[PDB]
């Protein structure tokens, strides 16, 4: 957590439980966006 | 306060003539009148 971490860290939550799906749904939603961004890089899931 | 309580007498006696197990006639008064915790479910995600 302090050598090689330049980019910024989030976790988006399901907080009611609509289950896997529409998380992961949600997740390409917000990647989709941000792909679409100027001032935003690189930006990706970070887990399987 | 100190209650009225109610004491159930169980026959060994008559519970060997009829062939009942006294270790069975336990576990049937504690599951119906006491009630027991069995196992877990899932419940919009969350374990119950």
């Amino acid at each position: 957590e302090l050598g090689v971490t330049a980019g910024f860290n989030l976790q988006l939550k399901d907080s009611s439980g609509q289950g896997h799906e529409k998380l992961i749904a949600a997740r390409n939603t917000i990647l989709g966006l941000a792909s679409q961004d100027k001032r935003l890089v690189g930006v990706r899931p970070n887990g399987q | 306060e100190d209650t009225p309580q109610y004491q159930i007498n169980v026959d060994q006696a008559q519970a060997g003539a009829m062939g009942v197990s006294i270790a069975e006639i336990n576990n049937t008064m504690r599951i119906a009148w006491g009630g027991s915790y069995i196992n877990d479910f899932v419940d919009r995600g969350r374990v119950k």
